[PDB]
Order: structure tokens, then C-alpha cells, then sequence
RNA sequence: UAGAUGUGCAUAGUUAAACCGAUCAUUAAAAUAAUGAAUAGUGUCUAAAGUUAGACCCGAAGCCUGGUGA
RNA sequence: UAUGAACUCUUAGAGAAAUUACUUAAUAAACGAAGUGAAUUGAAAUAUCUUAUUAACUUCAGGAAAAGAAAUCAAACGAGAUUCUAUGAUUAGUGUGAACGAAAAUAGAGCAGCCUAUUAAAAUAAGUAAAAUGGCUUUAAAGCUGUUUGAAUAUUGUGGG
């Protein structure tokens, strides 16, 4: 019975994050035994990770991220918020990697 | 006198370049696809996470 | 002092210095009417 | 200006005002007129000789006149260095004649011609066009040249083959004359 | 000497096409006066600008242009 | 319910200033040698005031900008 | 809650507006943005300065407009578009002076994000960034700009600050 209401939590979450969440999945929360190189998103298709530039084939140029780093705190802010920072893709606002890079290297 | 105005402010998309043909097009194509849906399956499964970092 | 200056004066060139048409047909004369209109004026123009 | 005779082509060179007057030696059903689209940044408010000209991005620029001790200031000008010179068009295969900048003949060599400087697609190349570069940018374009360039440029885009021509209207227009 | 000089301009890049005499052979890259070219050798399909992109094409790279040779004879 | 939140002033002085600190500054090293500087604030009302705004009141000739009139 | 009628001029063209002659001809001001841009005045005179990105004029535009989802600020912690009000602040700072004068941050009014923009737009931006020089702005930076010149390709450290 624990099962109607876990989709009651996600259901919970801002429209903010369900969009992003509906359109770059991560693999864990795909099914069981999916391949998350197949049936990707159509926008995982397009930017395998929305936090990172692309350099598209045929032009030789750098698009920028589908989300600035400025989008990508607010993301991570309000993901952390519902704890589900899980989630998101690797981006250097995320409060683990942001303290990682301080206790390897440092100042 | 208002399709005369409407046509004549959209007379130039004779003057569009190929590339600018080709990025309108796939506008089309992309507003078509729509937005992915979360399947009840995947909500199932990040309820789980959101459970797990909020009580334990 | 004051003089005698409308004396001999025709209503032919209060209409065409002073008239509506002297001033609707050109930039400075629509101020005035838009000037005059702001003020509350009845009489325009002559 | 005065433009020369395009050598195979029945449309002349705009003119600055955006009238394209056909001869009357050209047999044309009244009521009938050549339109070019309207500029989509419009015509520039302020200093509207470059209206007519291929000045780019430089307009007349206000200042001070700063004086050698007491620095005091006057009010003065800067106007950019126009020059009218006469252009190759690979394309029309004339020599159009307009006022240019010393600094977009530079990019017009950088871009490769007259024709690569007026098909340019960046927002910032057609702002620095403006009304005249636009209506050379319709001129070129009803050219066979650029018309076999944009039909070959659609097949590598994936785009479907590409209705009446405006040169092909005005040659309907003698053959209708004769009947 | 100084440590500031006037701004000046070494020219435009062009690969003749017609094997101009005095100036190079067929296909020669080199840099020459922006007036030539834009009066002379353009209009008469003498020569073609060697834009980034024509670079490209012809496979070439910028460490390609060479100088005018004044000695050269058809 | 609980936690946090919202200018400011004072509580420590000293010097050009920091370190320093019931001590501090000058003496090109420092050292009671001398000299100078140390102890209730804060809010409100009433009233008189300093400053900036027309600033207790009335009064120029003139300067600039936009318009009007042969 | 529906409904008949509702003349002439501004307002077809002309002209001495409310006429002519025709016809199912028709849109003020204030506010907005850019451009141009003073002087009285103060400094007990007066040139830099102040007055003042003021008044005014010109263009264009809508019921609002403009602006706007960081090549932004911070300082080794972090914040997270724009707009409006207050504090910060007779502050930092500039200037011989007279005077001029921020931002971070905080509180409140609102709160909305995006490119598949809820109306149809990008194949991620080159004569551009930037430099010298002449100016504007200003604290010398950043930003704006005439003239002459003129780059690079992403945190596997490329570009701006
Ligand atoms: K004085
Ligand atoms: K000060
Ligand atoms: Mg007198
Ligand atoms: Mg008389
Ligand atoms: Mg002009
Ligand atoms: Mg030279
Ligand atoms: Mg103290
Ligand atoms: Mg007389
Ligand atoms: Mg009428
Ligand atoms: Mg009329
Ligand atoms: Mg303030
Ligand atoms: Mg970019
Ligand atoms: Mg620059
Ligand atoms: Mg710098
Ligand atoms: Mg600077
Ligand atoms: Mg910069």
C-alpha cells in the first residue's frame, strides 16, 4: 500500500522540477533492466547532460548549457529542498562537488 | 483590409535564407513531439528517494 | 505709444494669417490648436 | 543613384526610395506594382543619410570640444568617413553603385563580396544593412545564381526542393502583349 | 623606434585564378593591396578572396600564403 | 508549537593608521623618563535651534529655450 | 436585458474649419523610449565644476511603455532576472573648492519562468571582443562612441569580469 503514496510525493514536487524531471531522467529511476543509452528523451537526445556546453558536429561551435549556472543553482536549491538532488546531473553548483573540489584541493 | 495587413507584414519569409527556412522547420517538428510524460512506474520510484532523504 | 494698426484692415488676411487651415496644415500650427484645445479654448482659430 | 542595366534581367537595381520604376518599354497590366518587404528593423529615426547607404553600425556622433588649459567645452560632431564607390556583384555582374563606409568595405572584402556582405543572416548583419542593404539583399535574391545557391543549400539541410519567379511575371507580361 | 607606431594595413588574402603576369602563378595564395583586388582583379574573375572557409574547403591552412613575386612571367 | 528574522546608538580607549589594548601614541632597540588622552547610555514628548530644501514676507534690470507677429 | 433614430466640422480632395464637392472617407492632451540639449543659479567674482543625462524640442510607440531570467554581484562563505519604495548614505569615493555621489546588503510592494519562448524567434553569433587616438560617462575599471587597426574556441581551464 506504501506504493500509492510514493507517487503521491513525486506528484508533490514543484511543476519546476517534474518538468525537468519528465525530460532528462536519470537512470535510476528508469525501469529495472532499461539501457539508458536507448529510448532516450528527445532532449536527452539532443544534450545528453542540459548543465554542460555541447559542441555540435557539423558547425564547430559551443552551444551554451540549457540551463546557465544560474539556473543550475536554482535547480540544485530547489531540489535540495525536497531531497532529490539525487537526481540531477553532474553540475558544479551541486553542494557535494562544490566541497569536494575544496577538501582536495583547497585554496 | 485586415489579410491584406496580415499577409503583408509575413511577406517576408520570401527573403529567408536556407538555414533560416531550416531552424523554422524545426520548430514544427519539435513543438509536435510534445512533453515526455512521467509514468506512474518512474513516480513510483522517486517518491522512494524523496522518502528516503526526508524521514529515513 | 500705442498705434492705429488695424485701421484699413481687411477680413481676408485675419483668415489666411489667423485662420483654421493656416494652422492645421502645418507642424507649429497643430500645437497651437492642441495648445489652445488643452486650455479649454472655444475659439480656436480668427 | 544611377545604376547601370542589369545585362540579362528585366528588374532594375532599387531605387533608394524602395520603388522599383520598370520601364515603359516593358508591357505591365496596370495596377501593378514591385514591393519589397518592409525592413524588419525599420528605417533608422535619426540620421537618414545612412538610409540610403551602406553605412553599417556608424551613425553622427555629438561631443565636446575640450580646450588645452581651462578644458572648457564645446559641442561638436563626428560623422563617419562615407564614401560612394562602385561595387562588383557576382550575382548581377555589374558595378552597383552606393555610399559606403571605409569600414564595411573592409568587411566586405573580409566576407568575400558585395553578394556574401547582403546575404548574411545574423541579426547584427541586418541591422547594419538597413533599408538599402535590404532592398540589394531582394535584388540579388531574385537572381539565378542566388536562386540556384539556396536551392542546392536546401538539398544538404534536408530541406524539400523549392512559387513563380518575379523576372519570369514581367516576361509573361511581352509574350501577353503580343496576342 | 618607439613603442607605439601607426596602424596600418598589410592587405588581403586572394588566390589568383588566371595566372596574372608579375604578380604569381595559378592558385598562388599571397596578400595584396585592397584596391587591386577590389577594382581590378574581382570584377574580372581574376582572383577570389581567401576567406576562413575557403580555407577549409581548398584543405589548405593560413601558414600558406606566400609573396608577391614581381619577377613572374607567363 | 518551535526556531530564526528586521537600520541604528552605547558598552574601551589609543594613533595618521593598523598591530596593540586599560592601556595606547612619539623616542629609527626597548625599557613608569616625560607628555597627551579614561568611567551611563538610549527612546519619547514639549520647546528652542544648526544644515539642505522657496526657507520670514514683498521687489529687479537681465540670461537661456520653445513659440507668435511684416 | 434588448432595441429605432442619432445632423455639420475637426476627419476624402480642395478651400478663408462647420463650405464646396463627394462618400457606408474617421483617434486630442498627459504619461513612455531614443536622439538633441541650454541658461538663470551656486561657488559670495569667475573659466573646470555646479545648475543638469534638468527644462525644452524632434522622432517613434502602447494602454501602459521601457526593462528583464546574468559574459550579474560577491570574496574564499555565498547570493541568484526586471521594475517600484525605504534604509545602507550629508558613506566609500571624486573634486583646488563649492558641491556632487554609488554599489553590496536589508525591509516592503509584486513574484514566473523560458527557447516546444503559449505564438510562433538561434543551426549559440567576427570587422565582433579588444587596442591606439578624439570624446562621453566615470574614481583610472566597466559601459557608450567617430577614426585607423584587429582575437580566441569551453572546467581535459577557451573567452569576459
Ligand atoms: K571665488
Ligand atoms: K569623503
Ligand atoms: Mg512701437
Ligand atoms: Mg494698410
Ligand atoms: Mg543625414
Ligand atoms: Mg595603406
Ligand atoms: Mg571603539
Ligand atoms: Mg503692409
Ligand atoms: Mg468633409
Ligand atoms: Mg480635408
Ligand atoms: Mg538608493
Ligand atoms: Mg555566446
Ligand atoms: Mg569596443
Ligand atoms: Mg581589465
Ligand atoms: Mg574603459
Ligand atoms: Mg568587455
Amino acid at each position: 500500500a506504501t506504493v500509492k503514496q510514493h507517487v503521491q510525493l513525486a506528484l508533490s514536487l514543484p511543476p519546476r522540477l517534474r518538468t525537468f524531471l519528465a525530460r532528462y531522467p536519470p537512470a535510476s529511476i528508469l525501469p529495472a533492466g532499461a539501457d539508458p543509452e536507448t529510448h532516450k528523451t528527445p532532449y536527452q537526445e539532443e544534450s545528453p547532460n542540459p548543465f554542460m556546453p555541447t559542441k555540435h558536429p557539423i558547425t564547430g561551435k559551443w552551444h551554451n548549457p540549457k540551463y546557465s549556472l544560474r539556473r543550475q543553482a536554482e535547480l540544485v536549491k530547489l531540489a535540495q529542498e525536497h531531497g532529490v538532488e539525487e537526481l540531477l546531473p553532474f553540475t558544479r553548483k551541486l553542494n557535494e562537488e562544490k566541497l569536494r573540489k575544496r577538501v582536495e584541493l583547497g585554496l | 483590409e485586415e489579410q491584406e495587413k496580415e499577409a503583408k507584414k509575413s511577406a517576408a519569409k520570401a527573403m529567408l535564407t536556407p538555414v533560416q527556412e531550416y531552424n523554422r522547420k524545426q520548430r514544427e517538428l519539435r513543438r509536435a513531439r510534445g512533453q515526455p510524460a512521467l509514468t506512474e512506474e518512474m513516480l513510483a520510484k522517486i517518491g522512494e528517494v524523496v522518502a528516503r532523504n526526508k524521514l529515513g | 505709444g500705442p498705434r492705429p494698426t488695424m485701421s484699413g484692415a481687411t477680413r481676408l488676411v485675419q483668415k489666411r494669417r489667423h485662420g483654421f487651415l493656416s494652422r492645421v496644415k502645418t507642424k507649429n500650427g497643430q500645437k497651437t490648436l492642441k495648445r489652445r484645445l488643452a486650455k479649454g479654448r472655444l475659439r480656436l482659430s480668427a | 543613384y544611377h545604376q547601370p542595366r542589369v545585362p540579362s534581367s528585366a528588374i532594375p537595381i532599387p531605387n533608394v526610395s524602395g520603388r522599383v520604376p520598370l520601364p515603359d518599354s516593358t508591357p505591365v497590366p496596370e495596377d501593378f506594382k514591385i514591393e519589397i518587404p518592409s525592413y524588419p528593423y525599420g528605417p533608422r529615426r535619426v540620421y537618414h543619410q545612412s538610409n540610403t547607404g551602406l553605412y553599417g553600425s556608424a551613425l553622427i556622433r555629438f561631443g565636446n570640444n575640450v580646450s588645452k588649459r581651462n578644458e572648457i567645452k564645446t559641442r561638436r560632431k563626428w560623422r563617419p568617413n562615407v564614401q560612394q564607390k562602385r561595387l562588383w556583384s557576382k550575382s548581377l555582374g555589374v558595378f552597383v553603385r552606393t555610399r559606403v563606409t571605409t569600414r564595411v568595405l573592409r568587411t566586405i572584402d573580409k566576407v568575400g563580396g558585395l553578394d556574401e556582405y547582403l546575404l548574411g543572416h545574423k541579426a547584427a548583419r541586418v541591422k547594419e544593412l538597413g533599408p538599402w542593404g535590404w532592398m540589394l539583399r531582394w535584388r540579388i535574391m531574385q537572381t539565378p545564381e542566388i536562386r540556384e545557391r539556396f536551392a542546392k543549400e536546401r538539398e544538404a539541410l534536408g530541406l524539400p526542393p523549392r512559387e513563380k519567379s518575379l523576372e519570369e511575371q514581367l516576361r509573361e507580361f511581352q509574350v501577353a502583349g503580343i496576342q | 623606434a618607439s613603442h607605439r607606431m601607426r596602424l596600418q594595413d598589410q592587405g588581403v588574402v586572394v588566390r589568383l585564378l588566371e595566372d596574372i603576369p608579375k604578380f604569381g602563378r595559378k592558385h598562388a595564395i599571397f596578400r595584396i593591396e585592397r584596391g587591386r583586388m577590389r577594382n581590378e582583379w574581382f570584377p574580372k574573375n581574376k582572383a577570389e578572396y581567401m576567406t576562413p572557409a575557403r580555407f577549409q574547403e581548398l584543405g589548405l591552412t593560413r601558414d600558406a600564403i606566400g609573396e608577391v613575386d614581381r619577377s613572374f612571367v607567363i
